[PDB]
RNA sequence: UUGACCUCAAAUCAGGUAGGAGUACCCGCUGAACUUAAGCAUAUCAAUAAGCGGAGGAAAAGAAACCAACCGGGAUUGCCUUAGUAACGGCGAGUGAAGCGGCAAAAGCUCAAAUUUGAAAUCUGGUACCUUCGGUGCCCGAGUUGUAAUUUGGAGAGGGCAACUUUGGGGCCGUUCCUUGUCUAUGUUCCUUGGAACAGGACGUCAUAGAGGGUGAGAAUCCCGUGUGGCGAGGAGUGCGGUUCUUUGUAAAGUGCCUUCGAAGAGUCGAGUUGUUUGGGAAUGCAGCUCUAAGUGGGUGGUAAAUUCCAUCUAAAGCUAAAUAUUGGCGAGAGACCGAUAGCGAACAAGUACAGUGAUGGAAAGAUGAAAAGAACUUUGAAAAGAGAGUGAAAAAGUACGUGAAAUUGUUGAAAGGGAAGGGCAUUUGAUCAGACAUGGUGUUUUGUAU
RNA sequence: CACGGACCAAGGAGUCUAACGUCUAUGCGAGUGUUUGGGUGUAAAACCCAUACGCGUAAUGAAAGUGAACGUAGGUUGGGGCCUCGCAAGAGGUGCACAAUCGACCGAUCCUGAUGUCUUCGGAUGGAUUUGAGUAAGAGCAUAGCUGUUGGGACCCGAAAG
RNA sequence: GUCGAAUUUGGGUAUAGGGGCGAAAGACUAAUCGAACCAUCUAGUAGCUGGUUCCUGCCGAAGUUUCCCUCAGGAUAGCAG
RNA sequence: CGUGGAGGUCAGUGACGAAGCCUAGACCGUAAGGUCGGGUCGAACGGCCUCUAGUGCAGAUCUUGGUGGUAGUAGCAAAUAUUCAAAUGAGAACUUUGAAGACUGAAGUGGGGAAAGGUUCCACGUCAACAGCAGUUGGACGUGGGUUAGUCGAUCCUAAGAGAUGGGGAAGCUCCGUUUCAAAGGCCUGAUUUUAUGCAGGCCACCAUCGAAAGGGAAUCCGGUUAAGAUUCCGGAACCUGG
RNA sequence: CUAUCUAGCGAAACCACAGCCAAGGGAACGGGCUUGGCAGAAUCAGCGGGGAAAGAAGACCCUGUUGAGCUUGACUCUAGU
RNA sequence: GUGGCCUAUCGAUCCUUUAGUCCCUCGGAAUUUGAGGCUAGAGGUGCCAGAAAAGUUACCACAGGGAUAACUGGCUUGUG
């Protein structure tokens, strides 16, 4: 069972698993089905884009906080900024977030701006008559872009002021490692007499 | 594929190729890592040693994000420029134009000093960074300013 | 299916 | 099927029976009965090692691999001694690579368009297709493949305004452009060289496709592939003049016995 | 080729098809070619053969031999003609099944729906 | 005495509804062991099989009492990845998620808790009529122990001020979708073989049709079809594209500022204990008992507890397409699949025949020939059948039928043979058999005058 | 004087998969991998593609955390090949890979504990018969194949049992 | 042997698998009983036996070490390619 | 080396005969195997470069099928027993008739039934298989006919027992229990004379149902009749129930 | 009455190939091998020396890290109480 | 002089516990308990490279063994 030099494996096909093996064979056809449903959901909402438009929003999580990325809606605050209501913008093309709050005002500014490009880009038809026609897309994500914010420039100049600048983060570290026990040490300070 | 194989080979010769004393079995010492404190334990102990025991502390829910620190050693650090403005920013060894490197837009998350970046000026945003590697930067004639 | 009695010894046999 | 084989009770006698210890069917009447089960030795057996649809079917190859070999399938289009090699018949070609106009593209009609061919002269590549209808050997034939037949030419161009309709019943014929260009069309068995027949706009664009040495190939990231020898007559390499220079004379090719 | 998604090139449907079709389709199945003459003064190429329509043959060890229809056997997939005959040993004369498609149609038996069919092919009568 | 209310009943009362089948996939309940650990008891197999209940074309889940600790994200589902990781585990064998990120698909919402109180404004049923998937009127009834309007936490409501902005419903005809019908090119021209030409050769034609099948043998061109387009028929339908009639509405909704307010789900959350379960570790979830809350509260924040802060949602009520699944059913298309001991158990009157008290078990069995033309007739025989004749391209195709192997047997022929036969090296004997014996050559003694 | 075999036909036993090891071939190369998906198409093919993701490019400690040049990226010995002298033999110089060996660097452990300071923080410097699956002008990624390994019915047949 | 009864027997009826019934033999429970039969889990596991399909060419063993509830087996080193 | 299939080529072979099979006929190769000739046969098949795998049998008390020696052998010997003639027929140890001799010996080899079987009953025709020899015969084969009830039985009653309802358990398939902690139903006379059936009275309380072709039980016997039916049909003579 | 012979009918077990011995050696008791003796078609009835005759993967014994039935202050549990 | 004049006198993982550093962690941020870790020992496995473990079967079963008994035979011949 153990022999020679070899890894310890770890396959996990001590149970009946081969009565669960989904092979995708069905991977081809599917695609064809989907680029037909998409074509029949474009055919059925002939002048709209098949896409709402989605908002620019930060990403969580440190490891992807440097990156910028498409969220779900645009936090009614925003559209209110943008002028128009979000039970309007909902039959615009436009998605509205209620439970997403802005704790930003680059993203603020960036997702207003967004809107207002969207609403002078757009024409919205009558209820009543002509329908003039207007050659329909079939992304407002393609039109509109994601651009990831450009946060600095290319050359500058140098300000070294002289701190070195791993002392800093190890005072940092150094800091926060021993705040409570200095709080501790001045609240028995003052507790003297 | 099957006629490249050696059982092809096989065909003819009785035991294929499993001998007649030892007639290939189903399991004659076990099934998988059994035996591993026993009868397989020279094994374990010659090639797998470790295999046994507990060596420390726990971490319950542990997110393999808080740990993000993929390192740059100072050697490449103009890999992220492109080159088409490289020997520009080489050659013009300049103070007042000296060229930003953003690591952390690039995917890194600390610097460190392995070896001989050039006698040029650069400006290094990073989260973190290490202490030759500073020392190292500003003896080139630049700095290190810290972001997040 | 058959299970005929007559092979059936102990006579000599242990 | 997984079932198969698996369809019945069976369990072996044992020992005292005078029989082999396979599982064998019970109950009585039919014949069936008795009989050996579940044993690939054993009719109405299982198969041993029962084919799954969890077999590798379909294989990776790496894109620049891809490249290079449809790149080296193009390269030996426009060479005789490899085309003749897989018989397409172009020893009456005046040259290849054989390139025509762009009012191929637009033909709509099978009959001028193989009088086009006929006219360049892929005649007998066609006809040899035309002659070369043979049934299969093959259990095939009853498996919806009861025909063989050799290909002719494939047709290349740059936009279709008719030509792929009017060779597509042409047997033989294929037809391609020159983004896609399919390996299993341009090396069809392996066997490298077969007859194509370019337009100039397709001939054209073939830089633009695969790029040169001045331009670049619209495939991001993609340069040909270089040489690791500068020429393949290597026989003029060894008797140009500066090797020849530094040999030693030679021998007589076939020793002589000695003793 | 064939282009179409609800077409098979398959030659275990088609044969089944071809076994298994009822008397309506296998009307269509056994249809004839006309004759020249007929070609020219209706315009027509073939047609669903008939009980008594006049024929030729122009396949077969009866090559040359006319005859009226004399019954369509769609079952047996043929077609029996009165003066084509084989004489037995026993002084009886069995029909001959003959396919329609190795027969010409000299002469037509006709009625309204004939000649509807004839018009809707792009038919002159 | 009479008439009501509450509760409980009966009626072959008036109208309806549930059951059972199928069950591949789906929601749940119940619930193993074989097995692995080289023994075995935890563990694993497995939160599986069997068993029970309940659905649909999908189901379920789903619009956060979520994830996070970021410059924060934002219903659910599914794929790549996370990750064979963190973690669990006789820390052994082994098991083992989730957040992030990329993508597919995207859709959001409604009740309870409020006095309409200057008017139960609400609703089923019956009945008459009508333009009938329903509407109008009238009449019983339900219902204040609360039916409609208003609101659902993203908010919102009651007053006060101010301005503006936007609306509904039927027809008709197309389009869409489904089902379906019909029509739309070109040789059956010569010669040979053959029983048959669909083969071979020659000459041609059509080709947006050389896919496939049939026809007396490999058929684009004989036939059905294929390819390309056209002409219809019946339906579904509000999906939108035009036209037309009704004007819905002294109605409805949206928006700004000020003010007073802002109800928000209890034998529930939560805790202890037990059991099970989980990757979940001082206890992940579920259930049982016991205890049992609050309202600047409660829950979560993956190490129990006290204290102090912070962040983030808003449970105990509810609906909702799509992406997802699918050995079943209906309908289609394909295959480097099997090719009648194979492939489904089943190519056939197969879940048949047959067995078994029963549950259950469970086969074998394909091919004459193009066409029965399936052998008229004569004769021997009691007859079966034979010999002849005859059909057929062939009876070396005669329903014991395509080909027709071997074991095994018969006849004929040859050969040998004193308790085996068989085999090897070598030769005799007998039988049988292949190969080289032309070649260039002086040459014309030559006829056919150059052979 | 051990087992199977009366005879013949047909059938009949190291397979496929997930993850891996060594070796080998191919492509690219400090990068590599198009095929979750999108576009496209003569339609399960072929062709094209973004953002991520995986592996690798940095290890080490249980962890907090820290994080690879004194030097021509070291010295010494040997080393193919190359250069110079030589008619040659041989002599010298340079010496990749590779082997051995003494060192330097990174991390852990144990010490030493400077300027300074929220006077309890910080940890410079110099060390050590300690230690690492490390550095020291990167080699890997993907695919394919033989062989081997583990899990799976797992070369075929085979229990008593539960 | 027994033969007017603790008799013999039909039919109906009850008792169903770790259960029944048993004047007790582990006897009977449909030719099945020291735990029936059917199907499924199940191709259950097997360190044990048997078998394992073509030619040629080159090379060519071990039955020994240490450990193992190890002694009919494995890991390990050795021999071989 | 060989096999099944796949891409390619040989514009490969082929109804003037593909593949297959037979061939003490030939040739090649160390061999695996290849090739040719002949005969049979009738429709497809191969060489080379590559791909692919359900790829090569002497064995597994292997599987399925088929066939042998054994071997014209063992053997077709329990139940006392057959014989002669004629007829039929192609043919007679076995069929039919007759004559004779025997047995069962009324606790029968008789005559009837229950269960079970299912048309075996009976006729006509008939002998390929079956009847372990035969066969002109048959429970065989083929074609047909045939079972008549107020009284015989079932049907009805209860037995041991089974089992809904109400209710109660159980996650549940279903279990308990059968008069139970139930509001558990229907019978006579009428009274009216819109009239059909309400009200008038009164009575009554058991509380499903199933369970016996041998228990209990309303009533039929003779004679005759068919190839085959009879307490059933005909004839005659009776009886019971209900109205 | 069989056996026996005949007419008709017509199996099975078993079978590597087969069937003369002595000794020798040899898996230590050979039908075959070596050495010797010997050895003449085809066969019938009987027989029971041999074929280590056939019948069954020894049921005694041992081994298995295979079981089951039964017992008990074994180990671990459990309905009930 | 790093225990006994020398050659023998002893023991893994997991679990518990103790000593040491008074160091790391409890992952929204702190303090104090508690818990977890790092380094070095003890608690013990004598089948001593370390399962947690009573019998019977004259009712028996399976896989196998001539690796292994009970007969003959054969080597031997103590004993007879």
């Amino acid at each position: 069972a153990i022999s020679k030099n070899l890894p310890i494996l770890k396959n996990h096909f001590r149970k009946h698993w081969q009565e669960r093996v989904k092979v995708h064979f069905d991977q081809a056809g599917k695609k064809v089905s989907r680029r037909n449903a998409r074509a029949t959901r474009a055919a059925k909402i002939a002048p709209r884009p098949l896409d709402l438009l989605r908002p620019v929003v930060r990403a969580p999580t440190v490891k992807y906080n440097r990156k910028v990325r498409a969220g779900r809606g645009f936090t009614l605050a925003e559209v209110k900024a943008a002028g128009l209501t979000a039970a309007y913008a909902r039959t615009i093309g436009i998605a509205v977030d209620h439970r997403r709050q802005n704790r930003n005002q680059e993203i603020f500014d960036a997702n207003v701006q967004r809107l207002k490009e969207y609403q002078s880009k757009i024409i919205v038809f009558p209820r009543n008559g002509k329908a003039p026609e207007a050659e329909q897309v079939l992304s407002a994500a393609a039109t509109f872009p994601i651009a990831q914010p450009a946060t600095d420039v290319e050359a500058r100049a140098v300000q070294d002021n002289g701190e070195s600048a791993f002392r800093t983060l190890r005072l940092a570290r150094s800091e926060k490692k021993f705040r409570g026990i200095r709080e501790k040490r001045a609240r028995e300070k003052a507790e003297a007499e | 594929p099957s006629r490249f194989t050696k059982t092809r080979k096989h065909r003819g010769h009785v035991s294929a190729g499993k001998g007649r004393i030892g007639k290939h079995r189903k399991h004659p010492g076990g099934r998988g890592m059994a035996g591993g404190q026993h009868h397989h334990r020279i094994n374990m102990d010659k090639y797998h040693p470790g295999y046994f025991g507990k060596v420390g502390m726990r971490y319950f829910h542990k997110q393999q994000a808080h740990f993000w620190k993929p390192v740059l050693n100072l050697d490449k650090l103009w890999t992220l420029i492109p080159e088409d403005k490289r020997d520009q920013y080489l050659k013009s060894a300049s103070k007042e134009t000296a060229p930003v490197i953003d690591t952390l837009a690039a995917g890194y998350g600390k610097i460190l000093g392995k070896g001989r970046i050039p006698n040029v000026p650069v400006i290094v945003k990073a989260r973190f960074v290490s202490k030759l590697a500073e020392e190292k930067i500003r003896a080139a004639g630049g700095v290190v300013e810290l972001i997040a | 299916f058959y299970e005929d009695y007559l092979i059936f010894d102990c006579r000599a046999k242990r | 099927s997984e079932k198969a084989g698996h369809q019945t009770s069976a369990e072996s006698w044992g020992t005292g029976r005078a029989v082999a210890r396979i599982p064998r069917v019970g109950g009585g009447g039919t014949g069936r009965s008795g009989q050996g089960a579940f044993g690939n030795m054993c009719r109405g057996g299982r198969m041993f090692a029962p084919t799954k649809t969890w077999r590798k079917w379909n294989v990776k190859v790496n894109h620049n691999e891809k490249r290079y070999a449809t790149a080296s399938a193009i390269a030996a289009t426009a060479v005789a001694s490899l085309v003749l090699a897989r018989g397409h018949r172009v020893e009456k070609i005046p040259e290849i690579p054989l390139v025509v106009s762009t009012d191929l593209e637009s033909i709509q009609k099978t009959k001028e368009a193989v009088a086009a061919l006929k006219a360049v002269g892929a005649h007998s590549d066609l006809l040899k297709v035309l002659k070369s209808k043979k049934l299969r050997a093959g259990k095939g034939k009853y498996r919806n493949r009861r025909w063989t037949q050799r290909r002719g030419p494939l047709v290349v161009y740059a936009e279709d305004n008719g030509i792929v309709k009017a060779l597509r019943n042409v047997p033989g014929v294929e037809t391609a452009n020159v983004a896609s260009l399919n390996l299993l069309q341009l090396a069809p068995g392996a066997h490298l060289g077969r007859f194509v027949i370019w337009t100039e706009a397709a001939f054209t664009k073939l830089d633009q496709v695969w790029g040169s040495e001045t331009v670049a190939s619209s495939k991001v990231g993609y340069t040909l592939p270089s040489h690791i020898i500068s020429t393949s007559d290597v026989t003029r390499i060894i008797n140009s003049s500066e090797i020849q220079s530094a040999i030693r004379p030679a021998g007589q090719a076939t020793q002589k016995r000695t003793h | 080729a064939k282009q179409s998604l609800d077409v098979s090139s398959d030659r275990r449907k088609a044969r089944k098809a071809y076994f298994t079709a009822p008397s309506s389709q296998r009307r269509v199945l056994l249809s004839a070619p006309l004759s020249k003459e007929l070609r020219a003064q209706y315009g027509i190429k073939a047609l669903p053969i008939r009980r008594d329509d006049e024929v030729l043959v122009v396949r077969g060890s009866k090559k040359g031999q006319e005859g009226k229809i004399s019954s369509v056997y769609r079952l047996k997939f043929a077609v029996q003609v009165d003066k084509v005959t084989k004489e037995k040993v026993n002084g009886a004369s069995v029909p001959i099944n003959l396919h329609p498609s190795k027969l010409v149609i000299t002469k037509l038996h006709l009625d309204k729906d004939r000649k509807a069919l004839i018009q809707r092919k792009g038919g002159k009568l």
